């Protein structure tokens, strides 16, 4: 179906402890493929998926060049923002930036994004039309006007609609066996006695890709949303994901409960019951 | 400024089987700012060779990291994750449970 | 592949 490429950048000032930390990561869908860490030894963009490793030296030199430029930009931006908000020189602050593109099932442009945050909240973002900006506060209205007059939207729009989508297409085909796979969850239920009169039913989904999944419990076909223990979807470490959902059941009531699993990889949604 | 407490999950990569190699994971998510300390413990004691994922964030700007290490679970060894962050009055310790 | 022309706030 749909696919995405996203870059995520984090810059953290360290007053009286040297240069700000800068970390950049790239993803296609739920798979990381590159990284840069200002505190690492290489000072280069580095591969994090096997399928990007076969890009040649011109790729890696070019990506290293651009990410150091991103790094320098952000170094400068931390100072600008400290002034804007009249903050002391001594405190650690955070800038985050995210951009990339979505393609549809036709692998043609679907949506573009470019978002910017300061200390954990919205600062400025490119709107959906990729032609205008949303400034979160009064400081960001200054940036909005600066960026309008320098035509920053125009430059990003050409990237997000053109080159971003072209590279996404190339990564998808070069990493076909990683990126164009769907791994259906392996599912099962566990039963454990909380006491003589109560037991936990835990419904498991394991080793699935992509991360998008829905796990729910019903009792006699009624939603148990407010009485289900649901964990956040979590990485297994091997590029697959995990999720579980548990309910507490009065003993004797096991057959009343059903766990329901929806995932891209299942031909049909599953309904699991204990005995 | 914004501060969000980390959510913490401690689990193995594969179903835990005594005597079989695996990875022990501590996934920390939903936090801000990014400065965070995470240790994996075996019988109370800091595990020395522990790696982590590259710092990234979700739609809401909150950070997430995966800390992990090779391990071979046994009947008796106990594992935990110990996390410190500006939002915590003291380090949060979460025990590894094999069915969670 | 990264954007080639990332601009400062100022």
């Amino acid at each position: 179906g749909s696919h995405s490429m996203r870059y995520f950048f984090t810059s953290v000032s360290r007053p009286g402890r040297g240069e700000p930390r800068f970390i950049a990561v790239g993803y296609v869908d739920d798979t990381q493929f590159v990284r840069f860490d200002s505190d690492a030894a290489s000072q280069r963009m580095e591969p994090r998926a096997p399928w990007i490793e076969q890009e040649g030296p011109e790729y890696w030199d070019g990506e290293t060049r651009k990410v150091k430029a991103h790094s320098q930009t952000h170094r400068v931006d931390l100072g600008t923002l400290r002034g804007y908000y009249n903050q002391s020189e001594a405190g650690s602050h955070t800038v985050q930036r995210m951009y990339g593109c979505d393609v549809g099932s036709d692998w043609r442009f679907l949506r573009g994004y470019h978002q910017y945050a300061y200390d954990g909240k919205d600062y400025i973002a490119l709107k959906e039309d990729l032609r205008s900006w949303t400034a979160a506060d009064m400081a960001a209205q200054t940036t909005k006007h600066k960026w309008e007059a320098a035509h920053v939207a125009e430059q990003l729009r050409a990237y997000l609609e053109g080159t971003c989508v072209e590279w996404l297409r190339r990564y998808l085909e070069n990493g076909k066996e990683t990126l164009q796979r769907t791994d259906a969850p392996k599912t099962h239920m566990t039963h454990h006695a909380v006491s003589d009169h109560e037991a936990t039913l835990r419904c498991w989904a394991l080793s699935f890709y992509p991360a998008e999944i829905t796990l729910t419990w019903q009792r006699d076909g009624e939603d148990q949303t407010q009485d289900t223990e649901l964990v956040e979807t979590r990485p297994a470490g091997d590029g697959t994901f995990q999720k579980w959902a548990a309910v507490v059941v009065p003993s004797g009531q096991e057959q009343r409960y059903t766990c329901h699993v929806q995932h891209e990889g299942l031909p049909k949604p599953l309904t699991l019951r204990w005995e | 400024m914004i501060q969000r407490t980390p959510k913490i999950q401690v689990y193995s990569r594969h179903p835990a089987e005594n005597g079989k190699s695996n990875f022990l994971n501590c996934y920390v998510s939903g936090f801000h700012p990014s400065d965070i300390e995470v240790d994996l413990l075996k019988n109370g004691e800091r595990i020395e060779k522990v790696e982590h994922s590259d710092l990234s964030f979700s739609k809401d700007w909150s950070f997430y990291l995966l800390y992990y290490t090779e391990f071979t679970p046994t009947e008796k060894d106990e594992y935990a994750c110990r996390v410190n962050h500006v939002t915590l009055s003291q380090p949060k310790i979460v025990k590894w449970d094999r069915d969670m | 592949s990264l954007f080639n022309t990332v601009a400062t706030l100022y």
